[PDB]
């Protein structure tokens, strides 16, 4: 058994990982205060969940997770609210005032003042573990500190666990909910700055979860409570063979194996079914071959974009529930025959399942209906490079008027690194073009 | 198509499809970005405080 | 506890930041004796960022009240809030300024300074997290004006790494007390430009037409002008004053608001603007929030484009339907918003409203077509600096004609800044 | 009121449609890059699909179906129909095509050694005219080689040459609606076998003396052509030539639509075509190019644009039959 670091940044980030560890708490039967029945090895094991939860004497699961954001009001929920009994302080990092919004505050300005002491405490969990295999680390592109704190951890970490993997969940930017019109210069930053020390990032667009809760929620203005129980839906079935048994994306380095053989081109595709409201009294159960084709729609993808216009690299099915694989590969064969799958000349044209036999677990009196079957495809497919395309526009308009450049170098961040950025940002493109398109 | 390496357990199995083969930075660098960052501030900043001296 | 540092200053800055503390005291669930009487715990939530706790569960307004002369603090000391300020925090001289920038700038004013800077230090010194000063005041007088902004400099100088914010009220000849005001205006704009992060420019002639055409007022005073200000400012600060994501302190505002350091001067708006039972729909608030007539800059929004935009929307209302709105002013327009700016709206929403409407919108937009009110100040000002009329009242406190030429000059790149970003495409 | 941007400034077909939009009243054109817009009239290469769908608030439609390309390129086109299972290289309708890269060129000796051997007809065409395969090669060397219709329907008077132009508009919901009006690009030359093979209409007008003595602009148009046939050979257009085509159009599309369907797409596309037919002198229809940004006859871009407006615009963004549905 090898563990595993949660470590949640900025308010996305925190607010993310709240209801990720109440949903890991809901399927692993953990209570509020830390109990666990089921658990009989009391104040110790080695177990599946054992990855995602340390154990104290009195029996209580604290779960290997930091909470660091440079304002103290989101994490302040934490330390009150349901699950306040999980964590110790320890865990729970908090500044004064925050980045603004401001990269080059979270990076340079703030990120150098708290840097070390977050260090400190990631290395109290570090020290719990008898084989850490990585971190996961949560956060938005758009933020000050979600952005330019996560790239400096990000590069701290591959200095002081150069082995360790380390994976990303992202929020990338969407004008319905965003909160600062700088947020394209944050994402391009960000991403120039954690590119090499990332192994496998799923970026979450809120635009993609924002349509998805309008129109299959019945959600008229979707708030961040509905975007993050739908989001640690989907991070739970990512997450799921690493805290269950199971033979498919057992440790970190499997995500790297199964998802990434090219390592910049580390961002797989998310998509995720059934998605059904609560408040539909009766409704009809979808099959192993119908949620399996919606896999293919892009409005059940995290980042709208049209693989058909692509090529494959990899894809992986995460099944939780009612499903055997005979039926997984029926579905399989009659969508080869009517979709538009092209796998790199390079590459098996073939599909990795899972198959976890416990259901989804939905947060009781939430938005999701409990359903008898969900699959979750992580498909690394070029087509996703639509969103980095979409960035770097909205990045080339502002930077040719310079606007707002100035809030960032007065942070002592320099003009130069954004032009870096973007030019690694436009080899990005680039790599993405040449595997996809002939 | 070929079904390959299912492996079987109590809480569910994995296995594997094919349709078709197929045809950093050290401690000390990062430190003088963070303290150069923070030299332009202090000198920006002094300027200003020279402005406002005048 | 993100606490701001309120400072008015002058005859105007006093009477329009004592409506201001009326107004919000009253929204916050504040009597005229400090102590709270609300029923909404969000009224409470973030009260720090203005008042005071003190002793008794009492809440003291975090402001200083400032000027050359007592008259007008007088008044407010017996206003109706007059008893919740901090006694300490009333700072005052005898002289005056005569209406006359160098006087409140150079020489009355800084024989006073120092006493004001005192207090903002203890104010700022109990603070956890400083998140800057606003200031009230006009730019046409003496005192705000001159003093108003030599205060501006001192802060700058001892706390360079906050936020400065102003509502400043910009003189006109339609209500004008003396033929100086341009001479004053200009001076301040300078001083504007480079030391605030955020400036209100609060127009004096928009506020007349708005009570005479809009209100059916056929004499305004003064204090029909304040109703408009006090009204504006309390929906300016809603996202400061209640819980929210979206510009909820002064540096995420500038970050939002300021693409250019210069060019941080703001069309304030509000609506409705109603001379009164009746209900207002959201499609309603939109329409008439972007609608000049209920702008207080006198610039017409359709001789510019909008780098960028704050709306705030109080009260209960469908958030959805506010989107929409939102989405059809600018996908309706879209060749008032620059294209080089994406996005560059955002909206909010408070559940509390102003007192006595159901739904309230508060406007605040960075539009290049604000270079009309500079443009206007300028062109006062030439009118008379070319004939160096009533200069003497500035070169017998011992200024220089060069000072003058500076300040012309530096306005006008102000309007020639403008200009550049109203034809980038 | 509506908006839409212009993109492709050569666009004749749209620069109309364009005029008739703004001509409605209730349309807004916008600069080029602005993003706030309705309708899309894009740019012929490297159109920004990525792009569009991302606009809150907006119904997005754009005047070209991506992955449409694959349809409209010389290479494309033979790959396409020799892969693809619902045409097949058991395709009757298509000629014998060969793509050589400057590959099959194996294949294309393949058969060629044949025909020789054969001793039948043994003339190809190269594009992107010879008996000799290796004048051919030598040539794409300084493309694609199909087979050349030796035996081609001549009209008379002239016993010359042509082609048949169909239009084809294909709207957000994947309807395919055929103009009802086509055009012959008619060769003013008569056809010798040993610019009267090439029914360009701009070779007829640049290298022949005869532009426009049987026909204005070297084009004849369906109530003439079905006349002619009426008169000459004892049958109609219709269904001599027009049941082939329509068959070939439907064939074509319905291969493609799961690649560039936008039923359930962030925006929404759709695009005219230009299906270009050779009919051999047994009356039997082939197809020779499909045209992705193709012009229109100049008698007929009023009826065709508007048309443009009435089911592929306006279908989608109404305000306040000249096709036929081939329907699938
Ligand atoms: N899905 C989701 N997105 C969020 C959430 N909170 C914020 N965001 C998005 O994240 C971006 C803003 O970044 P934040 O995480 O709020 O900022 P931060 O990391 O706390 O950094 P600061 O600037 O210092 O506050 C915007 O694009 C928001 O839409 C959340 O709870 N869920
Ligand atoms: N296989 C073939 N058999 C007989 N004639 C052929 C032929 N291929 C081409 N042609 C002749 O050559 C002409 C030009 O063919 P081509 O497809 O290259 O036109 P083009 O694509 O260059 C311009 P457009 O896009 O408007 O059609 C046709 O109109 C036809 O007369
Ligand atoms: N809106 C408003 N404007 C005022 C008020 N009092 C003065 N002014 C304006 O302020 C300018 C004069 O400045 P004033 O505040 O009286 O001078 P000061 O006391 O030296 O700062 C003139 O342009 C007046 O029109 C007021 O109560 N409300
Ligand atoms: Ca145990
Ligand atoms: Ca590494
Ligand atoms: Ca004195
Ligand atoms: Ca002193
Ligand atoms: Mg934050
Ligand atoms: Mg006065
Ligand atoms: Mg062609």
């Amino acid at each position: 058994m090898r563990e595993c670091i949660s470590i949640h940044v900025g308010q996305a980030g925190v607010q993310i990982g709240n209801a990720c560890w109440e949903l890991y708490c809901l399927e692993h039967g953990i209570q509020p205060d830390g109990q666990m029945p089921s658990d009989k090895t009391i104040g110790g094991g080695d177990d599946s969940f054992n990855t995602f939860f340390s154990e104290t004497g009195a029996g209580k699961h604290v779960p290997r997770a930091v909470f660091v954001d440079l304002e103290p009001t989101v994490i302040d929920e934490v330390r009150t609210g349901t699950y306040r009994q999980l964590f110790h302080p320890e865990q729970l990092i908090t500044g004064k005032e925050d980045a603004a919004n401001n990269y080059a505050r979270g990076h340079y300005t703030i990120g150098k003042e708290i840097i070390d002491l977050v260090l400190d405490r990631i290395r109290k969990l570090a020290d719990q573990c008898t084989g850490l295999q990585g971190f996961l680390v949560f956060h938005s592109f758009g933020g000050g500190t979600g952005s330019g704190f996560t790239s400096l951890l990000m590069e701290r970490l591959s200095v002081d666990y150069g082995k360790k993997s380390k994976l990303e969940f992202s929020i990338y930017p969407a004008p319905q909910v965003s909160t600062a019109v700088v947020e394209p210069y944050n994402s391009i930053l960000t991403t120039h700055t954690t590119l090499e020390h990332s192994d496998c990032a799923f970026m979450v667009d809120n635009e993609a979860i924002y349509d998805i809760c309008r129109r299959n929620l019945d959600i008229e203005r979707p708030t961040y409570t509905n975007l993050n129980r739908l989001i640690s839906q989907i991070v739970s079935s990512i997450t799921a063979s690493l805290r269950f048994d199971g033979a498919l994306n057992v440790d970190l380095t499997e995500f790297q194996t199964n998802l990434v053989p090219y390592p910049r081109i580390h961002f797989p595709l998310a998509t995720y079914a059934p998605v059904i409201s609560a408040e539909k009294a009766y409704h009809e159960q979808l099959s192993v071959a119908e949620i399996t084709n919606a896999c293919f729609e892009p409005a059940n993808q995290m980042v709208k974009c049209d693989p058909r216009h692509g090529k494959y690299m990899a894809c992986c099915l995460l099944y939780r529930g009612d499903v055997v694989p005979k039926d997984v590969n029926a579905a399989i064969a009659t969508i080869k025959t009517k979709r538009s799958i092209q796998f790199v000349d390079w590459c098996p044209t073939g599909f990795k399942v899972g198959i976890n036999y416990q259901p989804p677990t939905v947060v009781p009196g939430g938005d999701l209906a409990k359903v008898q079957r969900a699959v979750c495809m992580l498909s690394n497919t070029t087509a996703i490079a639509e969103a980095w395309a979409r960035l770097d526009h909205k990045f080339d308009l502002m930077y040719a008027k310079r606007a707002f450049v100035h809030w960032y170098v007065g942070e002592g961040m320099e003009e130069g690194e954004f032009s870096e950025a973007r030019e690694d940002m436009a080899a990005l493109e680039k790599d993405y073009e040449e595997v996809g398109v002939d | 198509m070929e079904v390959i390496e299912l492996n079987k357990c109590t809480s569910g199995q994995s296995f594997e499809v094919i349709l078709k083969p197929p045809s950093d930075p050290s401690l000390e660098e990062i430190q003088k970005k963070l303290e150069a960052a923070e030299e332009r501030r202090k000198y920006q900043e002094a300027e200003l405080l020279k402005h406002l001296a005048e | 506890m993100r606490e701001i540092v309120h400072i008015q200053a002058g005859q105007c800055g006093n009477q329009i930041g004592a409506k201001f503390w009326e107004v919000i005291s009253d929204e916050h669930g504040i009597d005229p004796t400090g102590s709270y009487h609300g029923d909404s715990d969000l009224q409470l939530e973030r009260i720090n960022v203005y008042y005071n706790e003190a002793t008794g569960n009492k809440y003291v307004p975090r402001a200083i009240l400032v000027d050359l002369e007592p008259g007008t603090m007088d008044s407010v000391r017996s206003g109706p809030f007059g008893q919740i300020f901090r006694p300490d925090n009333f700072v005052f001289g005898q002289s005056g300024a005569g209406n006359n920038w160098a006087k409140g700038h150079y020489t009355e004013g800084a024989e006073l300074v120092d006493s004001v800077l005192d207090v903002v230090r203890k104010e700022s010194e109990s603070c956890d997290c400083l998140q800057g000063f606003q200031l009230t005041h006009s730019l046409g007088g003496g005192t705000g004006s001159g003093m108003g902004t030599l205060l501006i400099s001192k802060i700058r100088e001892e706390y360079p790494d906050r936020i400065m914010n102003t509502f400043s009220v910009m003189p006109s000849p339609k209500v004008s007390d003396t033929v100086v005001e341009p001479y004053n205006a200009t001076l301040s704009v300078h001083q504007l430009v480079e030391n605030t992060d955020e400036t209100y420019c609060i127009d004096n002639e928009a506020l007349y037409d708005i009570c005479f055409r809009t209100l059916k007022l056929t004499t305004p005073t003064y204090g029909d002008l304040n109703h408009l200000v006090s009204a504006t400012m309390s929906g300016v600060t809603t996202c400061l004053r209640f819980p929210g994501q979206l510009n909820a302190d002064l540096r995420k505002l500038a970050v939002n608001m300021v693409p250019f350091p210069r060019l941080h001067f703001f069309m304030p708006g509000f609506a409705p603007l109603t001379s009164q039972y009746r209900a207002l729909t959201v499609p309603e608030l939109t329409q008439q929030m972007f609608d000049s007539k209920n702008m207080m800059a006198a610039c017409d929004p359709r001789h510019g484009r909008y780098l960028t935009v704050a709306a705030i929307f109080r009260g209960r209302m469908s958030m959805k339907e506010v989107d929409e709105q939102m989405l059809n002013v600018q996908n309706k327009n879209s060749s008032y918003f620059v294209e080089w700016i994406p996005n560059n709206v955002k909206t909010a929403v408070c559940d509390i409203p102003p007192r006595g409407l159901k739904m309230s919108a508060t406007f605040i937009g960075n539009s290049t077509a604000i270079q009309e009110l500079f443009k206007r100040i300028s062109e006062q000002f030439t009118a008379m600096f070319r004939r160096k009329a009533f200069l003497h009242w500035y070169t017998g406190e011992g200024m220089d004609e060069m000072e003058f030429t500076e300040a012309e000059s530096n306005m006008n790149d102000l309007v020639s800044e403008y200009q550049q970003y109203q034809d980038a495409t | 009121m509506y908006t839409f941007v212009v993109r492709d400034e050569n666009s004749s077909v749209y620069a109309e449609v364009s005029r008739l939009l703004l001509a409605t009243g209730q349309w807004k054109r916008l600069r080029k890059d602005n993003p706030r817009f309705n309708l899309m009239l894009g740019e012929r290469n490297r159109l920004p699909f990525g792009r569009l769908g991302h606009e809150p608030g907006l119904v997005q439609l754009v005047n070209y179906y991506r992955g449409a390309d694959k349809l409209c390129r010389k290479a494309s086109l033979v790959k396409l129909i020799k892969t693809s299972p619902e045409l097949s290289e058991s395709c009757t309708w298509f000629p014998e095509s060969y793509v050589i890269y400057p590959d099959e060129r194996e294949v294309f000796l393949a058969a060629y050694n044949r025909r020789r051997e054969g001793r039948e007809g043994n003339v190809w065409i190269a594009k992107s005219i010879s008996s000799e395969a290796s004048e051919l090669l030598d040539f794409i060397d300084e493309h694609v080689i199909q087979k050349y219709l030796e035996k081609p329907l001549l009209l008379e008077p002239g016993h010359r040459k042509f082609d048949i132009r169909s239009w084809v508009l294909v709207d957000h919901l994947y309807n395919i609606y055929l103009y009802r009006e086509g055009v012959l690009r008619t060769s003013s030359e008569p056809y010798n076998s040993a610019t009267c093979h090439l029914t360009n209409h701009c070779i007829q007008k640049e290298y022949s003396k005869n532009y426009g003595r049987y026909e204005e602009g070297n084009e004849m148009f369906f109530e003439e052509f079905n006349q002619y046939l009426m008169d000459a050979l004892n049958t109609t257009l219709e269904n001599s030539i027009l049941l082939q085509i329509k068959h070939i159009i439907r064939s074509c599309l319905m291969c493609i639509e799961p690649a560039i369907s936008t039923k359930h797409l962030h925006y929404q596309s759709f695009q005219l075509f230009g299906f270009d037919f050779m009919v051999d002198e047994e009356l039997k229809v082939w197809l020779i190019e499909v045209n992705g940004a193709p012009a229109c006859a100049q008698k007929l871009y009023a009826e065709l644009c508007q048309g443009i407006v009435d089911v592929a615009i306006s279908s989608v963004f109404p305000l306040a039959s000249i096709f036929i549905k081939l329907h699938h």
